RNA sequence: CGGUCCGGCCGGGAACUCAAAGGAGACUGCCAGUGAUAAACUGGAGGAAGGUGGGGAUGACGUCAAGUCAUCAUGGCCCUUACGACCAGGGCUACACACGUGCUACAAUGGCGCAUACAAAGAGAAGCGACCUCGCGAGAGCAAGCGGACCUCAUAAAGUGCGUCGUAGUCCGGAUUGGAGUCUGCAACUCGACUCCAUGAAGUCGGAAUCGCUAGUAAUCGUGGAUCAGAAUGCCACGGUG
């Protein structure tokens, strides 16, 4: 293994953070813990609807979770039900009073984790993981996306060899510290074992 | 007077905090010092990134809180409610003490 | 680690912050300059009547979500690879790469 | 070493089957898993059974152990040789 | 009056008042000899003053602080150039031919990783 | 010349040959001078008997050679009888006080036996 | 290196006599970093040999290492089935360098008391050209005049 | 400038070091020659730096069935009143041997004692712990300041001045061993660190071979942090001479 984490490496110029506020050097850990004990719970929840993102923010002892997803409605439903009844149980989790916003996203075949989790659930519901790639490559570029690079890896639907196959298309440079590049990975559970999915998607330079 | 002592993790939002708290206490009372900047504590971490076995294969990460001081020397009866009413960016703590 | 492993640590942190009381009031009455030598003793021996596992010194600094016990950082209360995962991902606030 | 200022170290099941033991006065080896107790001169006199590890063994107590606790008499590991 | 020159060295900041006087060069409220134990940082101190013929022309008034002994001196050595390029401006040409005006760029080299020092890596073997 | 029935070199400065008797050291010596009077800047040449009966009564006051020496032999022959951890131990020949011997050893195993 | 050329490295000159010969020479001599334990030893060498030689330092210490300067080096070729060694004219900045490290090197090997009386008796020596560093490069001058053959 | 308890120390003062934030700046820009009118190179007047200024970050498609099922995740198999648990004690620290990586040395460019000067980076609340008293010391007791450009860790050392030592197993080296101890900790025997007194092994520059380094590098000297109740000759960093 080589390569870098592109959004840790853009983590400073480009790309913003995930969970932003500030601690002391006494409550730092315990931020932490309960920050990641509601991404679990919201990931774990919330993972029949595309979630994208969570933007996790505590300004002066009240919690508040930005939930980019793409598909609202199953993270409402009903006129505003469930997401109160979210809400409480987040309070329950972090132990806080607290708030939670719900984010759209446009086009929801050009971020990151939008693709990866398309790809890995048709690898569950058991596709051609050709069919796959390639589909969500040529969705990703008429969409109009500069670059889509996808990379499938492990126990590729019926081999005892463990084989990585990528597609490129467009131009994503990773080794540019200015560019714009969504990446996730995910991971697919199938009897033939966990196949591993990374998307690298490149929408466009950004100058200073 | 009070002092204001502001610390934050990015320069720009903490610029932009003790702008908008500047210019706030500015329309009200009299005699704000100045958005002196103080040293910024850059905490620094080694971490192995292999699972099980490289000495050689390390990172190095840093937590850069950048630190702000603002002084206001003569307050009115009121701003000090003001900035006690006055919600603060999410993402920067404040330290007020008179004296 | 094992599932015992971190239950073992949570029993460890409720006996230390339950009996935090008795053991300041024993090592007082231990380390005291002027004090009474019988009741010195006395300290010395319930001190060893509290149970071995209420001491602070006896807790390994498990990681907060995986349990490894080698390689904690205190600042982050995780493992160092959990911790490249998550600082990498970006869940924890200004943490870039340290160039310099 | 142990500091001056807090006394001798003793637990407190071996120092109560000392003090029973030589209030009564017989000679049974005192079965005991503290390896790590000061010897009294109380406890002059008397077999103690030190677990070391694997089994019981036995140290008949004489007036020179005054202040040696009682694992020096017991060696954990065993070495034969190598040859 | 006086001039001002800012020197910098490895670790070392010097603040430098140049006066026309009579030879005191006076440094951080002690004399030069009781601040400098060493001919050549003492040389370091004095050498435009050498290459000028100002050695007892001219007192001045230096402050300095931080790094090291040869730090301390040659950051005196470049405060006291930049006050004599603001003194007369004309010797110019005569510090640049002298390599005096040339602020000395080098550094305490970081420790990289895996690496004993700066640039040492441990005993490699074959076996 | 001598001190507590053993000689001390006679060119060399005082301490320095009042540190040549077993049982005496640097720091007990300069306590020594310091209770004799005569500073450590002195050669054992140009004393006299005078300084050397304070020398020797001061010197008789400590421990020195040869009760040093029934100290020490009756002392590691007490913890070899008395069949401690340290007797055992010393009877084998390793290093006490929990050293290590998977190597570095070489102070009380001598030199390197070989294996034929 | 393969693509450098690298030119010289410029040394200040002492504060007591403005040489860089004694530049130079006191580099040489200086260990581990120390460089003023190395000036006191050379100031103090130089000082005790005027003071017998009479006349200057620099001209003393000049002479004494042109009485041990090297004219022509050996240095390995190999092309056969055993090593040519051939001779080569030294190079005019080299030889100091080459001067300087041998009277070192004699002063290292040397038994006297102190490095400042060793300095001043193999450079006292090297101006009555006797001495280790006059018979080592006298040894090597006749190496190369014997491996004279081999100026191809 | 004032007032000086002579200590930036109190009125101050925006000039300076400094602390950030925003910038300007270095790009073959200018010149000459070579060069195919080109790419470019050899130079040099300017400039704080001349050609990538220096250092880091960034590791292409892939190779080695490389490493980890013991961070984690996981297909299958195996265990299920036990290969799962819980507790006490022991072991991971052994030792006829061999290797790798380091540290201390073998000394006079040095050792010892007495004074004397110059840093950078950091870390601190179950914490850093001044000042003052006691102990030769490791430390003890009292205990303000402090979430800290505020106080504490904290004296930097090599260096400088003087004295001494006289090339020796030495006033080198510090191993090992006995006694006496302080701290941490329920607990220092196996098995901690450190202090004091004493003891003072081998070693007098290293065969075959092999390694690192092109400039603030090598070499040498100190200091900190993480981990951490206590436990680094390592690891990660910072400066000093060079
Ligand atoms: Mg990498
Ligand atoms: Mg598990
Ligand atoms: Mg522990
Ligand atoms: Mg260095
Ligand atoms: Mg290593
Ligand atoms: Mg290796
Ligand atoms: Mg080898
Ligand atoms: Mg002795
Ligand atoms: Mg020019
Ligand atoms: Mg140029
Ligand atoms: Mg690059
Ligand atoms: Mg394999
Ligand atoms: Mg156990
Ligand atoms: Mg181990
Ligand atoms: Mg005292
Ligand atoms: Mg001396
Ligand atoms: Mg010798
Ligand atoms: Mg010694
Ligand atoms: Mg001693
Ligand atoms: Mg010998
Ligand atoms: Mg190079
Ligand atoms: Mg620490
Ligand atoms: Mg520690």
């Amino acid at each position: 293994g080589q390569k870098v984490h592109p959004n840790g490496i853009r983590l400073g110029i480009v790309k913003p953070w995930n969970s932003t506020w500030f601690a002391n050097t006494k409550e730092f850990a315990d931020n932490l813990d309960s920050d990641f004990k509601v991404r679990q719970y919201l990931t774990k929840e919330l993972a029949k609807a595309s979630v994208s993102r969570i933007v996790i923010e505590r300004p002066a002892k009240s919690i508040r979770v930005t939930i980019h997803t793409a598909r609202p409605g199953i993270v409402i439903g009903k006129k505003g039900e469930d997401v109160e009844k979210l809400r409480k149980v987040v309070a329950d989790i972090a132990g806080v009073p607290a708030q939670i916003n719900i984010a759209e996203v446009r086009k929801p075949e050009l971020d990151a984790k939008l693709v990866a989790d398309s790809i890995t659930s048709q690898l569950e519901r058991r596709v051609m993981f050709r069919r796959a790639m390639k589909r969500a490559v040529q969705n990703a570029m008429r969409l109009g996306a500069k670059g889509i690079k996808v990379e499938v890896s492990g126990r590729l639907g019926g081999a005892e060899i463990a084989r990585t196959e990528w597609y490129r298309e467009g131009r994503v440079p990773l080794h540019t510290l200015r560019a714009d590049i969504d990446y996730n990975t995910s991971e697919a559970h199938t009897t033939y074992g966990v196949i591993g999915v990374k998307v690298w998607i490149f929408k466009g330079e950004i100058l200073g | 007077r009070i002092r204001i002592r502001l610390k934050a993790f990015d320069h720009r939002l903490i610029d932009q905090a003790t702008a908008e708290i500047v210019e706030t206490a500015k329309r009200t009372g009299a005699q704000v010092r100045g958005p002196i900047p103080l040293p910024t504590r850059k905490e620094r971490f080694t971490v192995l990134i292999s699972p099980h076995v490289n000495k050689d294969a390390r990172d190095q990460y840093e937590i850069r809180t950048h630190l702000r001081l603002v002084d206001i020397v003569e307050p009115t009866e009121k701003t000090v409610d003001a900035l006690m009413r006055l919600d603060l960016a999410a993402g920067v703590d404040v330290q007020i003490s008179l004296g | 680690a094992k599932q015992s492993m971190k239950a073992r640590e949570v029993k460890r942190v409720a006996l230390a912050d339950k009996y935090f009381a008795k053991r300041a009031e024993l090592k007082a009455i231990i380390s005291d300059v002027n004090a009474s030598d019988e009741d010195r003793w006395n300290a010395v021996l319930k001190l060893q009547t509290l149970p071995r596992d209420s001491s602070p010194s006896r807790q390994r600094n498990r990681c907060r979500q995986t349990g490894r016990p080698h390689g904690f950082l205190r600042k982050f209360g995780l493992s160092r690879i959990k911790v490249r995962e998550a600082a990498m991902r970006g869940e924890i606030p200004g943490l870039k790469k340290a160039s310099w | 070493p142990r500091s001056l200022k807090k006394g001798p170290f003793i637990d407190l099941h071996l120092l109560k089957k000392v003090e029973k033991a030589v209030e009564s006065g017989d000679k049974k080896p005192l079965r005991t898993w503290s390896r790590r107790s000061t010897i009294f001169p109380n406890m002059i006199g008397l077999t103690i059974a030190v677990h070391n590890g694997r089994q019981h063994v036995p140290v008949f107590v004489t007036d020179e152990m005054v202040g040696h606790k009682l694992g020096e008499f017991a060696p954990t590991r065993t070495y034969r040789g190598h040859a | 009056n006086q001039y001002y020159g800012t020197g910098r060295r490895k670790s070392s900041a010097a603040r430098v008042f140049i006066k026309p006087g009579n030879g005191k060069i006076v440094i951080n409220q002690r004399s030069l000899e009781q601040y400098f134990g060493r001919e050549t940082a003492r040389m370091v101190v004095r050498q435009p003053l050498e290459l000028v013929d100002m050695v007892e022309k001219l007192d001045l008034y230096i402050t300095v602080k931080g790094g090291g002994i040869s730090g301390q001196a040659g950051a005196i050595r470049h405060g006291i150039t930049r006050a004599l390029m603001e003194y007369d401006e004309s010797l110019r040409s005569e510090l640049r031919k002298a390599g005096f005006v040339t602020r000395d760029a080098r550094q305490v080299e970081r420790k990289k990783v895996g690496l004993r020092k700066a640039r040492r890596r441990p005993q490699f073997s074959k076996r | 010349a001598r001190i507590a029935g053993i000689n001390i070199p006679d060119h060399k400065h005082a301490v320095i040959a009042l540190t040549s008797i077993y049982g005496v050291g640097k720091t007990r010596s300069k306590a020594i001078l310091a209770a004799a009077g005569i500073a450590e800047d002195v050669k054992i040449s140009e004393l006299s008997e005078g300084q050397i009966d304070t020398l020797r009564d001061e010197v008789a006051k400590f421990v020195v050679e040869g009760d040093l020496r029934r100290e020490i032999s009756m002392s590691i022959k007490r913890l070899m009888d008395l069949g401690c951890y340290r007797g055992l131990r010393h009877r084998r020949g390793l290093p006490v006080r929990g050293q290590r011997t998977k190597t570095n050893a070489r102070t009380r195993k001598g030199p390197r036996k070989p294996i034929k | 290196p393969r693509r450098r050329v690298i030119g010289q490295r410029k040394i200040l000159p002492d504060p007591k006599f403005g040489s860089e010969l004694l530049a130079k020479f006191v580099n040489i001599l200086m260990v581990d970093g120390k460089k003023s334990t190395a000036e006191s030893i050379v100031y103090s060498a130089l000082e005790t040999l005027a003071q017998r030689s009479g006349k200057s330092e620099l001209e003393a210490f000049e002479v004494a290492l042109e009485n041990v300067r090297p004219t022509v080096e050996v240095k390995s070729r190999r092309v056969g089935g055993s090593t040519y060694q051939v001779p080569v004219e030294v190079r005019p900045v080299r030889r100091n360098a080459l001067a300087m490290r041998w009277i070192v090197e004699a002063a290292r090997k040397r038994g006297d008391k102190s490095m400042a009386l060793r300095l001043a008796n193999e450079l006292s020596d090297a101006a009555e050209n006797k001495g280790t560093a006059v018979k080592k490069r006298e040894d090597v001058h006749r190496m190369a005049e014997a491996n004279k053959a081999f100026a191809h």
